């Protein structure tokens, strides 16, 4: 098995030691490109005859690591011509032997002749690969391309350029080995919007995503960002209005190239919701919180500050067109729900203290001061014993 | 200052149409003072786009191609050659162009000076080894110089750069030969190396 | 080795001390200077050594094509022998750091066509070169290329 094929490969790939000393004297040629390959494939196929289905692949895993163990690249090319016809006979499938070459660590970005030979060979044996195998090989080829740094010496650049045309042939939709819908998913998984890919990928992938431009136009909804719901206490929150609580975007189907307006934070929807009263049930729905679980969201304390400082300018502009300025009702609203927010302690108080200290440092707008400590008094009076004086 | 503000904002894109709209708008915005942006883009911006190593990591498939098209739209138009305020602000200022660019048709016209200076930078990029995105940018440079050229805008080609394009690997070699009677023999030599 | 441990123990006790050079001075300086006496009144050189003892029957020079001043080098061979007939000139390929690596040679099957003699020359090349040992010099490949011309000429004649 492994030892018999060890002996066979040892007698096949050997450059004989006593040879090349007192040389050029025999009247005998060695076995040529056909006879030596026939002699090796006979032992290979009789070894394969006593080989089980599970043991077919693993010896292949040795075979490449023996082939990568060789150092004469003419002998390596002879072994490549051996394996080109070995998989042609059907003894080895051109689906499991493709990743065996790449899986070896000897195929790095410094064995560039081995790189060119390997990529030419897997280009040649690409015919016996299904759509799933194509999807499996493209991602490992892509990350192997990603292993090369940005700037490498240009002595062996053309040896490394072969993968670009290999992928370009793979990406050809007329042959249709695999749909491009699966092809764009892995690239988008590695390279989302606003994320630069590797410099070896070239313009083609930048064109390849561009052909998916109408598809998102199928899913495009006009004026979706400007649409807003109504705040109600009836339950049954509409799932179309819901967002992503972690980073404030709408949920998206797939990884299609959506437009820019779907990638910014929608602070306006929660702005309109929290500015109106009775924003109690659906504020937990749009943030996905059940309100009994302690999460302590840090960014959720941001907009609560950003409303309060906004509550400064509504108390600062005139406050004289009306006696209350339509502000003391909103001051009561801010006193009511902001303390309910810290009732479950999802907003830690000294963080708001330092954020207000940072925000008011620089502007110096002090006109509606009388409210500012008063609601602060509403924090101090009602929460006198639940905390220490550190806050 | 205005060019420096917008150039860094050009580096937020990954969608080719999305950056190409901005490039098309910036074409007209630069055409507001095309006579000056044809000399300040090639004067201090393009040397400032290649001096360091990591700075060409932004020069990629959408923005590098878009900027290369943007430059070649303006260059030809400046070769061909919009407000009273532009006439007002161009009166008083004087500038030593030789002090800025000592050059290592006329060779005193900054149209003939800075444009000829840029080809030295392209030769420096290509002749430098350790190929990266800079080689991609200079290969995207003149590939559109002939696309709009139905049929000299490229009269200032140095003679050493003719052999370089086949060193980095067509008909554009014959285009770069300028069909000169003195260029006839070196054109034959260049197409012999094929 | 025997009765020297005071001298060994003094230096380890006086180590990591800032007064070390002055403590040793203070304890030692007057003893020796008093009685014993007062103080006194392009291409690498590997290929340059390689081509030095190459055969004059080869006139190998650099390739006019391809890149230059880089790690990989290519040398096209010229054979001026009255004994041997005309053959294609052949071209090698040697990467950077020529010692301790196994180089290669170009491939062009259609150049050795229109004559079965040239096909036999190519088959003899594939016979002899496939058993050449690893990391050998260019003299071995040059001489195996040279002898195969006679080896095919004897079969042709």
């Amino acid at each position: 098995m492994e030892t018999q094929l060890q002996s066979i490969f040892e007698e096949v790939v050997k450059t004989e030691v006593i040879e090349e000393a007192f040389p050029g004297m025999f009247m005998d040629t060695p076995e040529d490109e056909k006879t030596k390959l026939i002699s090796c494939l006979g032992a290979f196929r009789q070894f394969w005859g006593g080989l089980s289905q599970e043991s077919h692949e693993q010896c292949i895993q040795w075979i490449v690591k023996f082939i990568h163990g060789q150092h004469s690249p003419k002998r390596i090319s002879f072994l490549y011509d051996c394996l080109a016809m070995a998989v042609e006979t059907g003894l080895l499938p051109p689906r499991l032997v493709c990743e065996s070459l790449i899986n070896s660590d000897t195929l790095e970005w410094e064995r560039t002749q081995l790189w060119a030979l390997t990529f030419k060979l897997v280009r040649k044996i690409i015919g016996g690969v299904d759509y799933k195998g194509v999807r499996d090989l493209l991602k490992v080829i892509l990350e192997k391309i990603l292993t090369i740094p940005n700037t490498v010496s240009s002595a062996v650049v053309q040896q490394l350029l072969a993968a670009r045309e290999v992928i370009a042939y793979i990406l050809e939709r007329n042959a249709c080995l695999l749909p491009a819908y699966f092809a764009v998913t892995e690239i988008r998984k590695l390279y989302p919007e606003g994320k630069l890919p590797h410099w070896l990928l070239g313009n083609l992938v930048s064109d390849f995503v561009d052909t998916f431009r109408p598809t998102a136009r199928i899913n495009s909804i006009c004026g979706r960002c400007s649409l807003l719901p109504v705040v109600n206490n009836s339950g049954a929150i509409c799932n179309s209005w819901k967002l992503d609580p972690a980073t404030l975007r709408f949920p998206l189907k797939g990884l299609l190239p959506y437009d820019k307006d779907l990638f910014e934070p929608q602070t306006a929807l929660l702005r309109y919701v929290l500015e109106q009263p009775y924003s109690r049930d659906m504020v937990c729905n749009m943030l996905g919180l059940n309100k009994q679980h302690k999460q302590r969201c840090p960014v959720l304390e941001d907009q609560l500050v950003d409303l309060v400082v906004y509550a400064m300018e509504r108390s600062e502009t005139e406050e004289k067109f009306d006696d209350g300025g339509t502000s003391q009702l909103l001051w009561q609203h801010l006193s009511s729900q902001l303390i309910f927010f810290v009732l479950f302690q999802f907003a830690s108080f000294p963080h708001m203290v330092l954020s207000l200290h940072q925000k008011l440092a620089g502007r110096g707008l002090i006109k509606g001061r009388d409210h500012l400590m008063w609601v602060l008094l509403q924090f101090i009076s009602g929460s006198i014993q639940k905390n220490a004086l550190a806050d | 200052w205005f060019c420096n503000n917008l150039i860094k904002e050009l580096l937020k894109e990954t969608r080719k149409e999305h950056t190409l709209r901005a490039v098309e708008l910036l074409y007209s915005i630069f055409c507001l003072d095309m006579q000056q942006v044809t000399l300040v883009l090639l004067g201090h911006i393009l040397p400032g786009l290649l001096t360091d190593s990591s700075k060409w990591h932004s020069l990629m498939d959408p923005p590098g191609t878009a900027l290369a098209k943007l430059a070649v739209w303006c260059a030809l138009s400046s070769y061909s050659s919009a407000s009273t305020r532009q006439k007002k602000r161009h009166r008083e200022d004087i500038e030593d162009y030789i002090s800025l660019f000592p050059l290592d048709v006329n060779m005193r016209d900054p149209l003939n000076r800075v444009l000829a200076n840029l080809f030295l930078l392209i030769s420096s990029i290509l002749g430098s080894r350790t190929a990266g995105p800079h080689t991609q940018f200079v290969q995207w440079f003149m590939e559109e110089c002939v696309d709009c050229l139905e049929q000299s805008v490229l009269q200032f080609m140095p003679f050493t750069t003719v052999s370089e394009l086949v060193k980095v690997s067509k008909v554009v070699l014959a285009i770069t030969d300028l069909s000169l009677p003195l260029g006839r023999q070196v054109a034959a030599k260049a197409i012999a190396a094929l | 080795q025997y009765l020297c441990q005071p001298l060994l123990d003094a230096v380890l006790a006086n180590i990591r001390s800032p007064v070390f050079n002055h403590s040793l001075y203070r304890t030692f300086v007057p003893a020796m200077t008093a009685i014993h006496g007062p103080p006194i009144t392009s291409i690498p050189s590997v290929l340059q050594g390689e081509v030095a003892r190459l055969d004059p029957k080869f006139l190998v020079n650099l390739d006019p094509s391809h890149c230059s001043n880089n790690g990989t080098v290519h040398l096209i061979c010229k054979l001026d022998d009255k004994d041997l007939p005309s053959v294609p000139p052949l071209e090698l390929s040697v990467p950077a750091d020529y010692p301790a690596q196994s180089p290669l040679w170009i491939d062009r099957q259609w150049q050795y066509d229109a004559n079965p003699f040239l096909q036999s020359v190519h088959r003899c090349m594939t016979s002899r070169l496939l058993q050449l040992p690893d990391k050998h010099s260019v003299t071995a490949l040059l001489n195996t290329w040279a002898q195969s011309v006679h080896q095919a000429c004897l079969s042709a004649a």
